[PDB]
């Protein structure tokens, strides 16, 4: 396989939990 | 010979238009 | 190696410039016949001048041009105009092709005018330059005491 | 070169005093000299020769009459000296060749096709040179020509016209191809706008096609048959007869009637 | 010891020889001879390291030697020869015999033999020339030799191919000699050589041969490409000598190799897609084809992304050929993502590995495509984007630079969009639902006509086989 199948992203991770964290805050 | 040489192609080129023709046309 | 300079003095008024450019051209041939057919309407153009007594040498060149190309009708009409330019004795790639074109002409011309009249080759309606080239290859087959060929072309 | 006997080595001396008009009426008659000699075409009898009268007069007549040309705005002219002493650089690799013209003339030659709107043969000598790599990266005269067809392709007109106008190379001899090609990318913005762009006010197309007044916009938009409205330009998007060439190929007009034809001819040649 | 050594591999090549001199003698026959020097190549490649070198010296001391007396003392000079006795005279396998060149016949000067002989006798040369890389002195005394020899003879249709692989060797021994050691005398010679190909190309138009012509045009085209001349390739390829019926599967793929490199430069890259295509499929997949299947597929992947489409990228991974694809790889990611500073640093580490096969210089208008590419790519997101926030993604420098090259890809029918200014944003005029027009049309009408091609094609060789199977006789 090959395109996204395997890169994939490597970005946004771990930081999709502060996705909610800023939500909850700046609200 | 300027034209005989240049008609040898001819030689094979008639034949498969002939050979080739002749088993189809036998068979049918 | 490009054929841009040596075709680029044919367009100045010189005696000499348009002798040596032409003559250049006649030495290097299968080098050069890529750029030669671009620029073959300003080769031509000097056949047609009465002041430029060249043309046998530049009509030679410019039968290169269709003969390169692999077009044989308008290589035998210019090479006729090289008259002694021309070598018969030569016996290159060249000669051996365009007078052995010519003979295929000649049939073909003197077929289609013998029901008309069966006089064409004494009176003037045959091309007599290809009368004259026709005659050049009956001698040289006269050297080589072949009554085959010599008897065989005529009929 | 200085000249005693012979006039032929006194076109260096007239070349240093100006007067290009004049460096061009010595030309024939040094080339008539040069056609009695055979050292003109180099050939297979010439080992090495390091001296004149052989290969190094026949550069330095060919750059006095290449610039000369220049400055008379002639084009076809200066590809007939070009043509010339191209082959006097190098026939394959020749290291023994190198001038501050040299780099001058084929740099001149770049822009040459690019000021008639030719890529074909503009793309082929810039792979193919002496040397391709350090000649037109660290030399500045050679890498100018390629910074602004690279950035033509690209899309910034930015810093492409600057070296057009502002730049340091284009004063001296190089400002005789600015006449044309900063009218290149007049030419294609001008084209840009009659499709994407239905209106656009006259105050924009002043910076964008780099003017600095408002009666050369509104000149060059009668040169383009633009209607004009006020503070504004209109684009109709008008075409031309048909479109390019290959006939019965998206030119002539009614072009589904032979689509029908050449569909109904399948049939005839699966029997044959 | 060394005496049995010379007469086995000379009995095998005489046996290999007769076989081919009997089928020339009766009418006209090149099919036969043909498919023997297939494997004559392989067989006499792995022959010459056997037996040392003395197989070649008593099959000329056999036949009689036109030219080949003191060609051989050349050759034999070079290595420093120790004398074994192997002075002409000894053996003898003629014998008086009519398939062993009957000697009183041939001494009287009543027949001649050096027309099969004397060609067949320049193929073995150049053969052991290859295996042992002899070069200098000896590369320019054979090109010396073998030219006037073949102007001399009147090449009929089978002489036409005994010297049609020599003219590989020829331009393959002044190629090694010029990037071994580069001087002045390397220039001079390959003028020489230039007009060489030319006269001998112009004669084979006359006798209509498909393998002589094969072999020249793909070393013509290949010299352009070295000598650098486009304006001689280009007219070149526009005759069309080139016959497709009976040359090689193996010339026909180097036949389309040359024409995506010349379509490279003319900015033409509709035909230079199908050409570097139809190469890969005419080349074979084996081992001994795997330098060329090498260099074409590196050039596809770069013909792609000067079409400003991303290619499918399954053929990097897949392929097990992908060690060398390592900086294509990186290229199409920079090219496809956008980012400016990372196409910069790919091209600097890997420069020496694009140097070679001088892709470099197509790597630098790359810079272009990344930029071209990637508002192509935000164009096809969202049909309205405001103008400013296509220089917050790709990172640019002002809305003045961005403004120009959304119009630019519009000339070619890249982008299909307009802008708006007064409205401040970029609209895209493609409304897709082309079921309505004509357009695919045009199309499915190229697509039947391959199939009709096909059905002509598969009865261009279809009973040609099985003609000869009742002319013989069977049970």
């Amino acid at each position: 396989e090959n395109w996204d199948d395997v890169e994939v992203d490597d970005d946004f991770t771990n930081e999709l939990k502060a996705e909610l964290d800023r939500y909850k805050r700046e609200n | 010979e300027q034209k005989i040489q240049e008609t040898e192609l001819k030689i094979r080129s008639k034949t498969e238009n002939v050979r080739r023709l002749e088993a189809q046309r036998n068979a049918l | 190696t490009t054929a841009a300079p040596l075709l680029a003095l044919l367009r100045e008024n010189q005696d000499s410039v348009k002798t040596y450019a032409l003559e250049s051209i006649n030495n290097v041939v299968d080098q050069l016949w890529s750029e030669i057919s671009n620029e073959l309407p300003d080769i031509e153009a000097l056949y047609d001048d009465d002041t430029f007594s060249d043309r046998e040498m530049a009509a030679l060149i410019a039968s290169k041009v269709y003969y390169n190309l692999g077009e044989y009708e308008s290589a035998v009409k210019y090479a006729l105009a090289a008259k002694d330019r021309f070598d018969i004795d030569e016996k290159s790639q060249f000669v051996e092709t365009i007078v052995s074109k010519s003979i295929e002409m000649y049939v073909q011309e003197a077929s289609k005018q013998y029901t008309k009249d069966e006089q064409f080759y004494t009176k003037d309606i045959i091309d007599p330059k290809l009368t004259s080239i026709f005659e050049r290859m009956i001698e040289k087959c006269l050297k080589a005491s072949e009554l085959k060929l010599a008897l065989g072309i005529a009929l | 070169m200085p000249s005693l006997a012979e006039l032929t080595k006194s076109l260096s001396i007239a070349f240093e005093n100006g007067d290009y008009a004049a460096c061009e009426k010595l030309l024939p008659p040094i080339k008539i000299e040069l056609i009695k000699n055979n050292l003109l075409i180099p050939d297979l009898s010439i080992q090495n020769d390091i001296y004149l009268n052989d290969l190094m007069i026949t550069k330095r007549i060919l750059e006095v009459g290449a610039l000369a040309s220049i400055q008379t705005f002639n084009f076809d002219s200066f590809e007939n000296y070009f043509n010339q002493l191209k082959p006097y650089y190098f026939s394959n690799n020749h290291k023994l060749s190198e001038s501050d013209k040299k780099s001058k003339l084929i740099s001149l030659y770049l822009l040459n096709l690019l000021s008639q709107n030719n890529t074909t043969k503009f793309h082929s000598e810039l792979q193919y040179l002496d040397k391709h790599i350090k000649n037109l990266e660290d030399d500045s005269l050679l890498s100018y020509p390629i910074k602004l067809d690279r950035w033509l392709m690209e899309g910034s007109y930015q810093k492409a016209w600057d070296l057009l106008q502002s730049g340091s190379q284009n004063i001296s001899e190089f400002d005789s191809f600015t006449d044309i090609l900063k009218s290149a990318i007049r030419d294609e913005i001008a084209k840009n706008t009659e499709l994407s762009y239905d209106f656009l006010p006259l105050s924009n197309i002043k910076a964008l096609l780099f003017f600095n007044n408002e009666k050369e916009t509104e000149k060059f938009a009668l040169e383009r048959n633009w209607p004009i409205v006020n503070s504004k330009v209109y684009f109709n998007n008008q075409s031309k007869e048909k479109a390019d060439y290959e006939d019965e190929m998206m030119h002539e007009e009614d072009q589904k009637t032979n689509i029908i034809e050449k569909a109904m001819d399948y049939a005839i040649s699966i029997e044959n | 010891l060394h005496h049995s050594e010379k007469k086995y591999a000379e009995e095998d090549q005489v046996q290999e020889l007769l076989k081919v001199l009997n089928e020339i003698s009766k009418t006209t026959l090149t099919l036969d001879p043909r498919y023997i020097w297939r494997s004559l190549k392989d067989l006499s490649s792995l022959r010459n390291q056997e037996l040392l070198n003395a197989e070649t010296l008593c099959f000329t001391v056999n036949v009689l030697y036109p030219d080949s007396s003191s060609f051989k003392k050349n050759l034999l000079k070079f290595i420093t020869s120790n004398h074994k006795s192997s002075v002409p005279g000894s053996a003898e396998l003629r014998n008086s015999y009519p398939a062993s060149f009957y000697s009183v016949n041939t001494e009287k000067k009543t027949i001649e033999v050096t027309a099969e002989i004397n060609c067949f006798m320049h193929l073995l040369v150049q053969l052991f020339l290859w295996d042992s890389k002899e070069l200098e002195q000896l590369v320019e005394f054979n090109r010396k030799v073998v030219i006037p020899n073949l102007l001399c003879y009147y090449n009929l249709r089978s002489l036409n191919l005994i010297n049609a692989k020599l003219w590989f060797y020829i331009y393959l021994s002044h190629e090694t000699l010029a990037r071994s050691s580069e001087e002045i005398n390397s220039d001079n010679q390959n003028i020489i050589l230039r007009s060489t190909m030319m006269k001998f190309l112009k004669i084979a138009s006359l006798k209509h041969d498909n393998e002589t012509k094969a072999m020249l045009i793909n070393l013509i085209l290949r010299d352009f490409l070295n000598n650098g001349e486009v304006d001689s390739a280009s007219d070149f390829i526009s005759k069309l000598e080139y016959p497709h019926t009976d040359v090689s599967s193996s010339l026909e793929a180097r036949y389309f190799f040359y024409l995506s490199k010349i379509n490279a430069i003319q900015l033409d890259y509709s035909t230079a897609n199908e050409y570097i295509i139809a190469a890969i499929r005419k080349a074979p997949h084996n081992s001994k084809s795997l330098g060329f299947l090498q260099q074409s597929n590196k050039l596809h992947c770069c013909i792609q992304l000067l079409m400003g489409d991303i290619p499918e990228l399954s053929f990097f991974h897949q392929s097990n050929m992908q060690k060398s694809l390592l900086p294509y790889y990186h290229l199409t990611k920079a090219v496809k993502l956008g980012d400016l500073k990372k196409f910069t640093s790919t091209i600097t580490k890997y420069k020496q590995l694009l140097l070679k096969d001088d892709t470099y210089q197509l790597c630098v208008r790359l810079r272009s495509n990344v930029i071209k590419t990637g508002i192509r790519i935000i164009s096809l997101t969202y049909k309205k984007i405001s103008l400013r926030d296509i220089c917050l993604k790709l990172n640019l420098d002002s809305e003045q630079t961005v403004e120009y090259m959304v119009s630019r890809a519009i000339r070619d029918g890249v982008i299909e969009a307009k802008i708006n200014h007064e409205d401040g944003f970029i609209e895209t005029t493609e409304l897709l639902n082309i079921y309505d027009s004509e357009d695919p049309q045009q199309v499915f009408d190229e697509r039947i006509k391959f199939a009709n091609q096909l059905h002509d094609e598969y009865l261009v060789s279809m009973r040609y086989p099985e003609d000869k199977k009742t002319q013989q006789n069977e049970k």
